[PDB]
């Protein structure tokens, strides 16, 4: 039920955008943790390149686009989401999951700095306005007052640009309403995806989180999202009482997986883990889009977007992984070394040493990519998980 | 110029000896500055020595505990040296958060090299907004605070202004060398052009200035030269290895201009006038143009390179592409198009500090040189 509800709501966003474009309405492309509240106030249509690329990748159509961008001169070293997107523009679209070209761009570098260069290129080649919200990396434990003032000023500049693009005026009353919607959805995302932690066995397959994710990314400020998450919650709670769940196979081992899934292979990955009895019950992602602040508080809003876990110091990053392992009652950790993502890959070695030291738990890992199939090898994946399973089982053989 | 060139070579091939020498004679300390942009004027004003850090030719070993294989070559080198102890004579380092890889390096440094204080700095993307200038001023106040913690005395406003006139003087002089070198292209080979510029990272700017003026004077007393080979402009992070520069010379190719981060990007733009010292520095960052690390939705880089090729009747452009550098990789297609559309030929060459073999670059560069000839 909820499954179908959420899927229908996604396809609706795409259909709405095409209709907007064929008329005279402007459409935008945006990064996955941008301050969406600023565009929803103008009732603007907004789409997400990161979502599209993962979607076409799961249908085995991403390799073709990447190769188009590579023939234009873009190096394979670059992020796979970026190359997939470059090919889409050059090809004039695609058929497995199409979407219209944009009239404006919304960029925030809390997730990484690669999106800065990516969006520079799009702005120049298509001649369209780029809206930039620069959240500089936090080395200190707390966000400096200078960062707070800088972001707030950048909120102002973004609003001035959007009044021109849309031809409408900023409405304070309407800004308040959108803030209230966004605050409830944040908390519903965090609550629902944390339910596996205190339930043995979990009410769902851990991989399911990455299908639900697309909704909180593309429609965080909308009333329909509120009602959809309320339905999903009712279902999970009943599962908790009946002993039902989407996970096939017996839940013998509980783990935390670091990283996003390899989409071109997600089908093989689900069946393989269940074969061995493994299910993901500890996760960091419930904290990614909670984005909490007090309604009407600009300073609080700035701090929230500034402190998403990709943009905080290595000490704090480490604490996130420690807490998810202990809270989820996990038996081990399994790491994805993702060739696309330098930010996550270049601190993995030190973070994984620290986590194992604090919890005393076993770990292993594998090489892959979220969208490019050339980076993943079934045989390696198989051998690595088998090795971790042998160790976790030798443990409880003592208990 | 033999005496002058021997002096430059000495410090470039033996930087550690030069640093100890400064500490013994002055009784003051040295601070390292990591790639592209740091505010050297502040370190200078304290009576300290600002030392540039640009990697080097080394195999990797200790670094493998912290980075996987796909981090850029230059930063792999910098970490290995750090872990091996090669920077221990320094009292601290500034590591600006200009890209994902410099950000991750600073964070590992904190626990891997505890004995060398890491000073944080992140330049704003929205550099032309009045609000962005204000933010950078606060960032520079932090840097000043932490430099004072290290040295043990105050850095005075009047002295910062003084160091700024000194640095603008040096920039003007390097731009003079660029023109003279272009007028004597047979005498000034690629290896000599690089040495003259790179030597400025290992001594006080006021000393480097007097040296270059001397050489300029000696060169102007010689007849201007008609290039006997082909002329080129190099663009990218850096190109300072003996290997690549000997290959250039072997084909009688001359370097008469550049858009390299280690070279002309440093002295291309001056610091503006003002009453507030740190305000002057911050407005310099507002003014920079034509660099892969400086935010620009219009990408003026291509245009700036075309203008300069026309001025000097240059025969070609060579992209010196640092291995696994994402900002430079993102730029390459659009920049190459603006250059070739104007009618100017281009070449791609990979730069790798861990190389091993170089027969590929050799054959490629020979073909380019021959082609420029028949044209
Ligand atoms: C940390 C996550 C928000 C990054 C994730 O969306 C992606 O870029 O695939
Ligand atoms: S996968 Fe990593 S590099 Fe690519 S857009 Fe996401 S955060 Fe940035
Ligand atoms: S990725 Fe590129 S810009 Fe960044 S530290 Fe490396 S060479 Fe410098
Ligand atoms: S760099």
């Amino acid at each position: 039920e909820a499954r179908v509800v959420i899927n229908d709501l996604l396809a609706e966003q795409y259909a709405n955008a095409f209709k907007a474009k064929e008329e005279g309405r402007p459409v935008g492309w945006s990064t996955s943790v941008f301050p969406q509240e600023l565009a929803e106030v103008f009732d603007l249509n907004v789409l997400y390149p990161e979502n599209q690329a993962a979607g076409v990748a799961a249908k085995k159509g991403s390799l073709e686009l990447c190769e188009i961008a590579e023939s234009k001169g873009y190096s394979i070293d670059l992020c796979a989401y970026a190359r997939t997107n470059f090919g889409l523009l050059e090809n004039g679209g695609c058929e497995a999951l199409d979407m219209p070209a944009p009239d404006f761009l919304l960029c925030c570098n809390n997730i990484c700095n690669q999106v800065i260069k990516w969006y520079e290129n799009i702005s120049r080649e298509l001649d369209i306005p780029l809206i930039m919200i620069d959240t500089t990396f936090n080395n200190e434990d707390e966000v400096t007052q200078s960062r707070i003032d800088y972001i707030k000023a950048q909120f102002e500049e973004a609003i001035k640009q959007l009044e021109i693009i849309s031809g409408k005026k900023f409405d304070p009353k309407k800004f308040e309403e959108v803030m209230k919607i966004s605050a409830e959805n944040g908390r519903l995302w965090k609550y629902s995806m944390s339910l596996p932690a205190d339930s043995s066995p979990s009410p769902m397959n851990g991989f399911d989180l990455f299908t639900y994710m697309a909704v909180i990314v593309c429609a965080r400020g909308k009333k329909e999202t509120t009602e959809a998450f309320k339905l999903l919650i009712e279902e999970l709670e009943d599962n908790m009482k009946t002993g039902k769940s989407s996970f096939r196979g017996e839940e013998k081992y509980r783990i935390m997986m670091e990283g996003i899934p390899c989409w071109p292979y997600i089908g093989y990955k689900m069946k393989t883990l269940a074969k061995f009895g493994v299910n993901m019950t500890g996760s960091v992602y419930p904290h990614a889009w909670a984005l909490q602040y007090e309604v009407n508080d600009l300073d609080g809003m700035a701090v929230a977007y500034s402190t998403m876990f990709n943009n905080v110091n290595l000490d704090r990053m480490t604490k996130y992984r420690v807490d998810s392992l202990v809270e989820g009652k996990c038996d081990g950790a399994f790491y994805h070394m993702n060739r696309s993502c330098k930010l996550m890959s270049l601190i993995q070695y030190e973070m994984q040493r620290r986590a194992a030291e604090e919890t005393g738990l076993p770990y292993a890992g594998f090489d892959g990519d979220q969208a490019d199939p050339r980076a993943f090898t079934n045989a390696q994946f198989e051998t690595r998980i088998q090795g971790l399973v042998e160790v976790m089982e030798e443990r409880k053989k003592l208990n | 110029m033999e005496a002058i060139l021997s002096k430059m070579k000495e410090v470039v091939e033996n930087p550690n000896a030069a640093v100890k020498k400064y500490k013994s004679e002055t009784g003051k300390k040295a601070i390292g500055c990591f790639p592209v942009y740091c505010p050297e004027e502040i370190i200078h004003a304290a009576g300290m020595l600002p030392v540039g850090i640009w990697g080097g030719q080394t195999e990797l070993d200790l670094a493998k505990q912290y980075f996987p294989a796909f981090a850029c070559s230059i930063m792999q080198s910098c970490l290995e040296y750090g872990l091996k102890g090669a920077y221990d004579e320094l009292s601290g380092v500034i590591i600006p958060g200009m890209c994902d890889t410099l950000i991750c390096l600073g964070q590992n440094w904190k626990s891997a090299v505890p004995h060398i204080k890491y000073i944080s700095l992140v330049h704003p993307q929205n550099r032309k907004l009045e609000a962005g200038v204000k933010y950078l001023i606060s960032e520079y106040k932090g840097v000043k605070r932490e430099l004072e913690e290290i040295c043990g005395y105050e850095i005075e406003e009047a002295k910062i202004h003084e160091s700024i006139e000194v640095y603008n003087e040096h920039r003007k002089t390097m731009r003079d060398f660029v023109e003279v070198a272009y007028k004597h292209s047979n005498t000034i080979k690629p290896s000599i052009r690089s040495l003259v510029i790179k030597s400025g990272f290992f001594m006080r700017k006021e000393e480097h200035t007097e040296l270059v003026k001397d050489l300029i004077a000696k060169l102007n007393a010689m007849p201007e030269e008609v290039c006997s080979g082909k002329k080129v402009l190099l663009t990218g992070i850096l190109a300072d290895s003996k290997d690549i520069l000997d290959i250039l010379e072997d084909n009688n190719i001359s370097v008469v201009a550049d858009d390299l981060a280690q070279e002309t990007r440093q002295f291309r733009t001056d610091v503006p006038a003002g009453d507030d010292a740190l305000e002057r520095l911050a407005r310099q960052w507002s003014n920079i143009e034509g660099c892969s690390l400086a935010y620009d939705p219009k990408k003026k880089r291509g245009s700036l390179i075309v203008d300069e090729v026309k001025k000097k009747d240059i025969d070609g452009v060579i992209f010196c592409m640092m291995k696994f550098c994402d900002p430079e990789e993102y730029d390459y297609p659009l920049v190459r198009k603006d250059i070739e559309d104007s009618g100017i030929p281009t070449l791609y060459v990979e730069i790798d500090q861990q190389t091993q073999n170089n027969e590929q670059a050799r054959t490629r560069i020979q073909t380019f040189a021959e082609m420029m000839s028949l044209a």
